C-alpha cells in the first residue's frame, strides 16, 4: 500500500502527458486565477500614470509601451482561459482600437467577484444571468451618461482636443503636440464623405532628433532614392506602372532567332530605339516623374535620364497602391504612356535627408488628398514606436468618432456613475440574482482603483470621495492625477472623455469573455508538442 | 488538486476516483477469492520469491501470498489477518461479503445515492442481522458426534477428503483430551509436530508428546519403558562465573585439581539426579528420562548416560508445561529440594530416526492434559497444508465448544438472514431500504459462491433455496453434490456462531468505511 | 509565488519588477556609460574591441564603441540606440549623450530608491530639457554678417574642434582645412556620397591628400593596358555602361546558319559589332574611357593602338563622382557621344601611390565633388581616420546649414548648469530637488575631461562654477594649462545643435529607461 492506482474508466484511458481538470476547484478556480494574474500583469501600466513594460520576446525583440494588447501579443500566455481573455482584448482592439486594459482589468475583476460569489454560494448558472442582466442594464445606462458630443471633425482644435485623451494615457508627458499632428493628419485625410479609412494615415520613423521635431506631411515618404539623374520635381506629372521600367518580353519563352549577319548587326540598335520611343512617348505626355513596381534597365534609365525624368522603384506593391491614391493616378501593366486620366500630379517630388536617411517625398501643397503621413523622429526606435503606438490609438479614435460621435466623462467618472445606478438596480432586483448584478457593478470600481494606484494616491479615499460626489449628483467627476493627494473633479470641464462606442464594445466584450471563462467546466489539455 | 500545489509529487484519488479504486480493488480480491469458497472450491499454488511451494485454500493465506500493492487490498488483508487470529476461520468469506457489500452499494451509489444513506442502511441491516443470527443459533450440547460434524465442516473444505476424514477425529480427540470442564481451553498445549516421511493419511494423535530432538550421547537407551520424567530447566554444562575469574596455579598438578574441582558445582546437580534416579527404581525396571530446556555438557551426559538414564537437552520454553500436563511432573529451575514428587510417568519413551533428525515420543501417559498432533507428509507443502487445516479444525472446535451455540451451514444463515432484513426493510425509514436490500443481496453471495463453485446456475439455484425457505421456514442450502436445497442442521454441515457474528460484524464495518472514504492520498514524500 | 497545475506563461519567463528593477536599469546604464567614458575629450582614448572572427576595431568613437559591445540589456541597449541617433542626426556628440543620459539616471538614482514616483522624475527631466534647450537657442553665438572668410574660420573652428579628440589631432588644422574645403566644394545637397575617402595603407597622415577631382584604384586591366599612355594634359572622358568585349549578342539569342558563307558571316558581324561600338568611343574623342561595366582584352588594345585609356568595372560610386566632377553623363548607349554628355578635366594621371595604383582626374573646375586619399601605417589607423573626418564633415555641413556656435570644453554645460539651479531654486521643492539633479548631472561634461586630463575635477569645477556665477558665459576646462579659459576666445567651438540634440536624445533615454517599471523576458 504505497501507490494510489488511476481510477478505472477516464483516469486510465487518458494519453500519456494530457491533463483533465473538472469541476469548481480543478477547472473554474484555476481559471479564474489564471485571468486575475493577467489583469495583474497588465494593471500597473492603466491610465497616464501607467508605467512602460519592456517586453521580450522569444525572437530577443524588444517592445517598451503601456498598451495592454501589444504587451498581451508579445507575452507569451500559455493558459487557455488567459489565452480566452486575450482573445477578448484582442477583439476590442480590432474594433474599436483603444480600450483593452479595461478589457482586461474588467475581465479579471469580473472574474475575481464571480470566484467571491462561488465561495459564498452561488451557482456559475446564477452568477453568469446576473452578470449578463447587469451587462444589459449597463448598455441601457451608458446612452444616458453620454455628456457632450464631437459637433464637426472637419477642425483641427476641436479633434485635438478630442484625441488628446485617447493619446493621454500613452505619452502623458508629451500630448498636446502629438493630438496637434494627429488632428492635423486626420483632417486632412478626411473626405466630404463621412467614410474614413485608418490606413489612409502613414508613419514614417526616422532617426535622429525628437518627437518635437515630428511633423505631418500631405503626402507620402519613401525611404528610397532615385534610380536616375534627376532628384527634384516641382510639378510633378507622375506615372506610375506595376510593369517593370524595361522592354515588355513574352510569357512563353522567348527567343532572339538570327539568321544573317544583317539581323544580329541590326538587333541591339533597334531594341535602343524601341526602348527610345517608348521612354520618349512617356516623357512626351509631359510626364517628369515615372514610378515602377518592377526593376528598371540601364537602358530606360539611360533614356529617362536623357529626357529629365525623375525615375523611383517602389519595391511593394502596397506602397505602390498607397502612392496612387496619393497622387489620382492608375497603375499601367503596360509601358504605354497614360492618358490625361491615368496620371498622377503632385505639387512637388523631391529627394532629401531627413537626418542619415534619404527619403523621397510626394508633397502635395493643398492641405487635403487621400493619404497623409506623420515623419515620426525620435532618438531610439522603440521610443519612436510606442509613438507610433500612440498615433495608432488616436487614429482609431478619430474613426470611432466618425462612427459615433458621442462621448463620456473619463478618469472613472462613468466608471462610477454605471456601479451606482447598477447598485440601485440590484438593490431593487430581488433573487439571487442581486448577488451577481451587485458584484458587477462593484467590478466597475476597478478602473478608478487602477488609476489611483497608478497615480500614486489612496484608492480607497478616491472611490469614497467620487461615491460621494457622484451621490450628491455629479455625474462627470472622476479623479484628478494632477494631485499628490486625493482628489476630484470635473472631467467634462476639464476634457478627459472616451468614447460611447469604446465604452460600450469595452464592457461587451470583457462580460462576453468573463461568462465563457465561467461556463467552462472541464478542461481536457493535449500533451503540449514540444 | 489541492494538495498536489502543496506536494507536486502526490498521488490523489477525489470522490468518484476514491470509491471507483477501492471498489475495484475489492471486486478483484472477491474475484480472486470466488474459487476457494467450499469443499468443491480448487486449490492454489504459490510460488515464493525464492522457490518455495504453497498449496492452499485457505482465504487468509492466499491473502498474504498474493503478490498486490494496493490500498484497498491491504485493509481488507487486515481484516481478514484479524478475523483469522481471533476465530482461525472465516477470511474467505469475510473478503467476499466485504466485497459484495462494496458492489452492491456502488450499484445504487451510481444511481446518486450517497454513500452516508447506504451505510446507515447497512448499520441498520447489521443491527436486524445480528438479532436474527442470536434468534437461529443452534443451542446444542457439545457432544463428540457434534464436534466431529463441526471439524468435518471445517477440514473438508481446507483438505482432501479422506484426510479431512482423518484430521477429523484427530482434532476431536484432541481437543477433547487438552479440555477441563468449564475452563478455556488453551491450545497452546496440543503440540504440532510434522513429519515428512510417510503418506499424509497417516497423521495421527499422540497421547502424550513429541520432541524434535533426542538423546546426544550414544550409550543412552533409545527405548524405555516405564519412565520417570524428570523435566528441568537447569544448566547442566559448564558456567563461568558471572564476576570475571581466572584460575591461577604454579604446577601441572595445581592445574590438573582446579580442571577436577572447575567442574564440581555441575557435578553436584548431577548426583543430585542421579540420587533421585537410585531411590525411585531401585533396578533396572523402570527407566528415568531427563529433559532439560538448558544444555547439557558432554561430561554430564557420559555421566547420566553410565547410570542409565536418557537426557535430552535444548527443550522448549513451551515444552516445560506440556511434559508437566501430559506426564504429570513439576518442572523445576533447581535442584535445592528435589524428591519424587517432582517425577512425571510415562508408560512408553522412545526415540524415532528420520534421515538427519531424531524424534523422541513420550506416550502411554496416564491421563494426559496436552497432546501432539503429528503431521505426517511426503512434501514440506503438504505438511505446510496439513498444518494450516488442522489450525483451522481446532479453531473450529474450540469456538463450538465455548459457544454452546452452533449455526448451520452452506449459506443458510445467509439465506434466512437476507429473507428476515427484505422482511424487515418498511420499518426503515427513508432511503436507507436501499442500504439494507444491499445488505441482504450481499450476505447472499455465500450460497452464490458456494453453487458457482460446484458447477450450477447462481440464480437458478438461489432462486429453488429461497423459495423453499420461504415456503417452509426451515434453514435450508446448497447441496454441493445436486444443486437441491438441502437442511444444514440435518445433514450436519455447521457453522461457528462466533464466526458469523465476527463476519457481520467486521464486515459491515470495513465496508462503510471504505463507502465513507471520499479521498485516497499519497503525499508523506519529502 | 506558488506552483500551479498549469501556468499562465511559459516556462522559464523572468520578470523583474519594481523600484530593484528600476535600479538595476540604472546600473546598467552606468555600466554603458562606463565602457565609453575614457574617450571623451581632446586627452580621450581608444579602446579597442575584438570580435568573434578576431578582427579587432580601434576607435575613439562612442556610437562604433558602443555598437561594437554586444549589448544585450533591455534598458542599457537604449543609450546604445541614443548614441547611434546622435550619430545619425549630428555626427558628433555621440560619448557626450550616453554620459549625459547615464548621468541623468544616476543623479535621480537616490529618490528612485526612496520612492519618487517615475512621472514625477520625468516631468521635471521634460521641463529641464526643455529650458535648457531654449537657453541653448537664446545664447548661441550666430554671426549675422554672412561674410565668406569669416564663415571658412566658423567652419574651420568647429572642425578643429570637433578633431581635438582623434588621432588626427597633431594633424586638426591641416584635415580641418582639408574637410572645409570639401564641404564649400559640394552641392547644396551636401551629399556624404559626393565625398569619396580612399584608403592607401603607406604613407604619413600628412602625406594624406584631397583631390579637387575623383580618383579610384586601378581595375583589373588586360594586355595592351600597359601599351596605353597615362597622362593626358586636356582628356575628353566618356563615361559609360557598356560591355566593351566580344560576347554573346544576348543570352536568349540563338544563331542558325546552313552555309559556311553564312558562318564566317555572323563571326565578322560580331567582330563588326565590337568594333562599331568601339569606332564610336574613338570618333567621340574622348581619350580616356571608364565602363561600370567590364573591357575586354579586344577593345583594351583597340584603346592601346588609339592611344586612348580604358578602365572597366569602375565602381558605380567611382563613376558618379567622376561624372560630378568631370560634367558628363553616365551613357548606357554609345550611338550618341556628343560632347554634352563627354567629361572634360585638366588632367588625367595614373600614378603609384603606396603599392597601389590610382587614377586621377584633377583640374575639374565646375566639380561638385572630392575624394579624400588617406594615408597611415594600419587598416584600423586609417578607419580611425576615416571616422575622424565623418565627424569633422557631418559637423561642417551642420555649420553650413545653421552657423550658430556654443563653446565647448563644458562650459556650454556649466551655463546650462548654473540657468537651471537658478530656475529650479524658484520652485515649490518637489521638482526644485529633480531639476538641481538634472543641473548637477550637466556637470559631468567638465567633470569627464577633468577626468581623462588627469586634474583634479573638484578644484577646477569649483573655479568653473564660480566664475560662471559672477558673469561669463564660455569659461570651460582648459587641457593644456590644467586651467579654466574662455573657450569661445580659444575657438573650442562647438555648433548648437550638437548639444541640442545631445540633451534632446539623453533627457529622451532617461525618461523611456525610468518610465519602464517591469522587464519580461520571454524563453527563446
Ligand atoms: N488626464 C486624465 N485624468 C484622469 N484620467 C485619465 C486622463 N487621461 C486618461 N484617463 C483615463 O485613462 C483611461 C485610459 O487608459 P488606457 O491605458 O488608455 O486604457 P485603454 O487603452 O484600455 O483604454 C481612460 O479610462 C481615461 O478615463
Ligand atoms: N459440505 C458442505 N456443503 C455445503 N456447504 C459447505 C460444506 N462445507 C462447508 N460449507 C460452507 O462453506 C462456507 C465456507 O467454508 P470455508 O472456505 O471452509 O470457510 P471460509 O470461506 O470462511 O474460509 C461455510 O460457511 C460453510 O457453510
Ligand atoms: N581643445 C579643446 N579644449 C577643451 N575642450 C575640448 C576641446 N576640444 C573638444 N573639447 C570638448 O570635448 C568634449 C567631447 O569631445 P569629443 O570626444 O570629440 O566628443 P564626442 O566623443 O562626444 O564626439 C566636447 O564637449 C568639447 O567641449
Ligand atoms: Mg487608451
Ligand atoms: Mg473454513
Ligand atoms: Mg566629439
Amino acid at each position: 500500500a504505497l501507490h494510489v492506482p488511476k481510477a478505472p474508466g477516464f483516469a486510465q484511458m487518458l494519453k500519456e502527458g494530457a491533463k483533465h481538470f473538472s469541476g469548481l476547484e480543478e477547472a473554474v478556480y484555476r481559471n479564474i486565477q489564471a485571468c486575475k494574474e493577467l489583469a495583474q500583469t497588465t494593471r500597473t501600466a492603466y491610465g497616464p500614470n501607467g508605467m512602460n513594460k519592456m517586453v521580450i520576446n522569444h525572437l530577443e525583440k524588444l517592445f517598451v509601451t503601456n498598451d495592454a494588447a501589444t504587451i498581451l501579443r508579445e507575452l507569451e500566455v500559455q493558459h487557455p482561459a488567459a489565452k480566452m481573455i486575450v482573445m477578448a482584448s484582442h477583439m476590442q482592439e480590432q474594433e474599436v482600437g483603444d480600450g483593452t486594459n479595461f478589457v482586461l482589468v474588467f475581465a479579471g475583476a469580473l472574474l475575481e467577484l464571480a470566484e467571491e460569489l462561488l465561495r459564498i454560494g452561488l451557482s456559475v448558472s446564477e452568477v453568469i444571468e446576473g452578470y449578463e442582466i447587469a451587462c444589459r442594464k449597463a448598455h441601457e445606462i451608458l446612452p444616458n451618461l453620454v455628456c457632450c458630443s464631437a459637433k464637426n471633425l472637419r477642425d483641427i482644435d476641436e479633434v485635438s482636443s478630442l484625441l488628446r485623451t485617447s493619446i493621454m494615457s500613452k505619452q502623458y508627458g508629451n500630448e498636446v503636440f502629438l493630438a496637434k499632428l494627429i488632428a492635423q493628419a486626420c483632417v486632412s485625410i478626411f473626405p466630404d464623405s463621412g467614410h474614413f479609412n485608418v490606413d489612409n494615415i502613414r508613419v514614417c520613423k526616422i532617426l535622429g532628433s525628437g518627437i518635437s521635431s515630428s511633423s505631418v506631411l500631405h503626402g507620402m515618404v519613401f525611404k528610397k532614392e532615385t534610380e536616375g539623374d534627376v532628384t527634384s520635381v516641382k510639378d510633378a506629372k507622375i506615372a506610375v506602372y506595376s510593369c517593370p521600367f524595361d522592354g515588355m518580353i513574352t510569357e512563353t519563352k522567348g527567343t532572339v532567332l538570327i539568321k544573317t549577319a544583317e539581323e544580329l548587326m541590326n538587333f541591339s540598335k533597334g531594341e535602343e530605339n524601341l526602348m527610345d520611343a517608348q521612354v520618349k512617348a512617356i516623357a512626351d505626355t509631359g510626364a517628369n516623374v515615372v514610378v515602377t513596381g518592377g526593376k528598371v534597365a540601364d537602358m530606360a534609365l539611360h533614356y529617362a535620364n536623357k529626357y529629365n525624368i525623375m525615375l523611383v522603384r517602389l519595391n511593394s506593391k502596397w506602397d505602390l497602391r498607397r502612392l496612387c491614391k496619393t497622387v489620382g493616378a492608375t497603375a499601367l501593366p503596360r509601358l504605354t504612356p497614360p492618358v490625361l486620366e491615368e496620371m498622377g500630379h503632385c505639387d512637388s517630388v523631391y529627394l532629401s535627408e531627413v537626418g542619415d536617411t534619404q527619403v523621397v517625398v510626394f508633397k502635395h501643397e493643398k492641405e487635403d488628398g487621400a493619404i497623409s503621413t506623420i515623419v515620426l523622429r525620435g532618438s531610439t526606435d522603440n521610443l519612436m514606436d510606442d509613438i507610433e503606438r500612440a498615433v495608432d490609438d488616436g487614429v482609431n479614435t478619430f474613426k470611432v468618432l466618425t462612427r459615433d460621435k458621442r462621448l463620456v466623462p473619463g478618469g472613472g467618472a462613468t466608471e462610477i456613475e454605471l456601479a451606482k445606478q447598477i447598485t440601485s438596480y440590484g438593490e431593487t432586483c430581488p433573487g439571487l440574482e442581486q448577488y451577481a448584478i451587485k458584484k458587477f457593478a462593484e467590478a466597475f470600481e476597478a478602473i478608478p482603483r487602477a488609476l489611483a494606484e497608478n497615480s500614486g494616491v489612496k484608492a480607497n479615499e478616491v472611490i469614497s470621495k467620487l461615491y460621494a460626489v457622484h451621490q450628491e449628483g455629479n455625474k462627470n467627476v472622476g479623479l484628478d492625477i494632477e494631485a499628490e493627494v486625493p482628489a476630484v473633479k470635473d472631467m467634462l470641464e476639464a476634457g478627459i472623455l472616451d468614447t460611447y462606442l469604446g465604452k460600450y464594445w469595452a464592457i461587451k466584450l470583457a462580460t462576453n469573455a468573463a461568462v465563457t471563462v465561467l461556463r467552462v467546466d472541464q478542461i481536457i489539455m493535449a500533451k503540449p508538442a514540444g | 488538486a489541492a494538495v498536489k500545489t502543496l506536494n507536486p509529487k502526490a498521488e490523489v484519488a477525489r470522490a468518484q476516483a476514491a470509491l471507483a479504486v477501492n471498489i475495484s480493488a475489492a471486486r478483484g480480491l472477491q474475484d480472486v477469492l470466488r474459487t476457494n469458497l467450499g469443499p468443491k472450491g480448487t486449490m492454489k499454488m504459490l510460488v515464493s520469491g525464492a522457490g518455495d511451494i504453497k498449496l492452499t485454500k485457505d482465504g487468509n493465506v492466499l491473502l498474504h501470498e498474493m503478490q498486490i500493492q494496493h490500498p484497498t487490498a491491504s485493509l481488507i488483508a487486515k481484516v481478514a489477518t484479524a478475523q483469522d487470529d481471533i476465530t482461525g476461520d472465516g477470511t474467505t468469506s469475510n473478503v467476499l461479503i466485504i466485497g459484495e457489500l462494496l458492489k452492491q452499494a456502488d450499484l445504487y451509489i451510481s444511481e446518486g445515492l450517497h454513500p452516508r444513506i447506504i451505510t446507515e442502511g447497512f448499520e441498520a441491516a447489521k443491527e436486524k442481522a445480528l438479532q436474527f443470527l442470536e434468534e437461529v443459533k443452534v443451542s446444542r450440547e457439545m457432544d463428540r458426534e457434534t464436534l466431529i460434524d463441526v471439524a468435518r465442516t471445517s477440514l473438508r473444505t481446507k483438505v482432501h477428503a479422506e484426510l479431512a476424514d482423518v484430521l477429523t477425529e484427530a482434532v476431536v480427540d484432541s481437543i477433547l483430551a487438552i479440555k477441563k470442564q468449564d475452563e478455556p481451553i488453551d491450545l497452546f498445549m496440543i503440540e504440532i509436530m510434522e513429519m515428512k516421511h510417510k503418506s499424509e493419511t497417516d497423521t495421527s494423535l499422540i497421547r502424550g508428546l513429541v520432541l524434535d530432538h533426542g538423546a546426544r550421547h550414544p550409550d543412552m537407551k533409545k527405548r524405555v519403558e516405564d519412565a520417570y520424567i524428570l523435566t528441568c530447566n537447569v544448566s547442566l554444562e559448564y558456567e563461568k562465573t558471572e564476576v570475571n575469574s581466572g584460575f591461577f596455579y604454579k604446577s601441572a598438578e595445581e592445574r590438573e585439581k582446579l580442571v577436577k574441582a572447575e567442574r564440581k558445582f555441575i557435578e553436584d546437580r548431577v548426583k543430585k539426579i542421579i540420587e533421585l534416579k537410585r531411590k525411585v527404581c531401585g533396578d533396572s525396571d523402570k527407566g528415568f528420562v531427563v529433559i532439560n530446556q538448558k544444555g547439557i555438557d558432554p561430561f554430564s551426559l557420559d555421566a547420566l548416560s553410565k547410570e542409565g538414564i536418557v537426557a535430552l537437552r535444548r527443550a522448549k520454553r513451551r515444552n516445560m508445561e506440556r511434559l508437566t500436563l501430559a506426564c504429570g511432573g513439576v518442572a523445576l529451575n533447581s535442584f535445592d529440594d528435589l524428591s519424587p514428587d517432582c517425577l512425571g510417568h510415562a508408560g512408553l519413551v522412545y526415540e524415532y530416526t528420520l534421515g538427519e533428525e531424531k524424534f523422541t515420543f513420550i506416550e502411554k501417559c496416564n491421563n494426559p492434559r496436552s497432546v501432539t498432533l503429528l503431521i505426517k507428509g511426503p512434501n514440506k507443502h503438504t505438511l505446510t497444508q496439513i498444518k494450516d487445516a488442522v489450525r483451522d479444525g481446532l479453531r473450529a472446535v474450540k469456538n463450538a465448544i465455548d459457544d454452546g451455540c452452533v449455526v448451520p451451514g452452506a449459506g443458510a444463515v445467509e439465506v434466512a438472514m437476507a429473507e428476515a432484513l427484505i422482511k424487515h426493510k418498511p420499518s426503515v425509514k427513508g432511503r436507507a431500504q436501499l442500504g439494507v436490500q444491499a445488505f441482504a443481496d450481499a450476505l447472499l453471495i455465500i450460497p452464490k459462491v458456494l453453487a458457482q463453485n460446484s458447477g450450477f446456475d447462481l440464480q437458478e439455484t438461489l432462486v429453488k433455496i429461497q423459495a423453499e425457505h420461504s415456503e417452509s421456514g426451515q434453514l435450508v442450502g446448497v447441496d454441493l453434490n445436486t444443486g437441491e436445497p438441502m437442511v444444514a442442521a440435518e445433514v450436519g454441515v455447521w457453522d461457528n456462531y462466533c464466526v458469523k457474528k465476527q463476519l457481520l460484524h467486521s464486515c459491515t464495518v470495513i465496508a462503510t468505511n471504505i463507502l465513507l472514504v471520499d479521498e485516497i492520498m499519497r503525499a508523506g514524500m519529502s | 509565488m506558488m506552483p500551479t497545475p498549469v501556468i499562465l506563461l511559459k516556462e522559464g519567463t523572468d520578470s523583474s519588477q519594481g523600484i530593484p528593477q528600476l535600479v538595476s536599469n540604472i546600473s546598467a546604464c552606468q555600466v554603458i556609460a562606463e565602457a565609453v567614458r575614457t574617450t571623451l575629450g581632446p586627452r580621450g582614448m581608444d579602446k579597442l574591441i575584438v570580435d568573434g572572427r578576431g578582427k579587432a576595431t580601434i576607435s575613439n568613437d562612442g556610437a562604433t564603441i558602443l555598437k561594437l559591445l554586444d549589448v544585450v540589456h533591455p534598458a542599457a541597449k537604449t543609450l546604445v540606440d541614443i548614441a547611434k541617433s546622435q550619430d545619425a542626426e549630428v555626427g558628433d556628440g555621440t560619448t557626450s549623450v550616453t554620459l549625459l543620459a547615464a548621468e541623468f539616471l544616476k543623479q535621480v538614482k537616490p529618490y528612485v530608491e526612496e520612492g519618487l514616483h517615475p512621472q514625477i522624475i520625468i516631468r521635471a527631466f521634460r521641463t529641464a530639457t526643455q529650458l535648457a534647450v531654449n537657453k541653448i537657442k537664446e545664447i548661441a553665438v550666430t554671426v549675422k554678417k554672412a561674410d565668406k572668410v569669416e564663415q571658412r574660420k566658423l567652419l574651420e573652428k568647429c572642425a578643429m574642434t570637433a578633431l581635438s579628440s582623434k588621432l588626427i589631432s597633431q594633424q586638426k588644422a591641416f584635415f580641418a582645412k582639408m574637410v572645409v574645403d570639401a564641404v564649400m566644394m559640394l552641392d547644396d545637397l551636401l551629399q556624404l556620397k559626393m565625398i569619396g575617402i580612399k584608403k592607401v595603407q603607406g604613407g604619413a597622415l600628412e602625406d594624406s591628400q584631397l583631390v579637387a577631382g575623383v580618383a579610384f584604384k586601378k581595375t583589373f586591366s588586360y594586355a595592351g593596358f600597359e601599351m596605353q599612355p597615362k597622362k593626358y594634359h586636356n582628356p575628353k572622358i566618356a563615361l559609360l555602361n557598356v560591355e566593351l568585349e566580344l560576347k554573346a549578342e544576348k543570352d536568349n539569342a540563338e544563331i542558325r546558319v546552313h552555309t559556311v558563307e553564312d558562318y564566317q558571316a555572323i563571326v565578322d558581324a560580331e567582330w563588326n559589332i565590337l568594333y562599331d561600338k568601339l569606332e564610336k568611343i574613338h570618333h567621340s574623342g574622348a581619350k580616356v574611357v571608364l565602363s561600370k561595366l567590364p573591357i575586354g582584352d579586344v577593345a583594351t588594345q583597340y584603346f592601346a593602338d588609339r592611344d586612348m585609356f580604358c578602365a572597366g568595372r569602375v565602381p558605380e560610386e567611382d563613376l558618379k563622382r567622376t561624372m560630378m566632377a568631370c560634367g558628363g553623363s553616365i551613357q548606357t548607349s554609345v550611338n550618341a557621344l556628343s560632347a554634352d554628355v563627354l567629361g572634360r578635366c585638366q588632367v588625367f594621371e595614373e600614378t603609384q601611390i603606396g603599392g597601389e595604383r590610382y587614377n586621377f582626374f584633377t583640374g575639374c573646375p565646375k566639380a561638385k565633388t572630392c575624394t579624400f586619399i588617406l594615408r597611415g601605417g594600419a587598416e584600423q589607423f586609417m578607419e580611425e581616420t576615416e571616422r575622424s573626418l565623418h565627424d569633422a564633415i557631418m559637423i561642417v555641413r551642420r555649420a553650413i546649414k545653421n552657423d550658430s556656435v556654443v563653446a565647448g570644453g563644458g562650459a556650454i554645460e556649466m551655463e546650462l548648469s548654473k540657468y537651471l539651479r537658478d530656475y529650479s531654486r524658484t520652485i515649490p521643492g518637489k521638482q526644485q530637488l529633480l531639476i538641481g539633479a538634472y543641473a548637477k548631472a550637466l556637470e559631468i561634461i567638465p567633470r569627464q575631461l577633468c577626468d581623462n586630463a588627469g586634474f583634479d575635477a573638484t578644484n577646477i569645477l569649483n573655479k568653473l562654477r564660480a566664475r560662471h556665477a559672477q558673469g561669463g558665459t564660455w569659461y570651460g576646462v582648459d587641457i593644456n594649462n590644467e586651467d579654466i579659459a574662455d573657450n569661445f576666445e580659444a575657438f573650442v567651438w562647438e555648433p548648437a545643435m550638437v548639444r541640442i540634440n545631445a540633451l534632446t536624445a539623453a533627457s529622451e533615454a532617461a525618461c523611456l529607461i525610468v518610465s519602464v517599471d517591469e522587464t519580461i523576458k520571454n524563453p527563446r
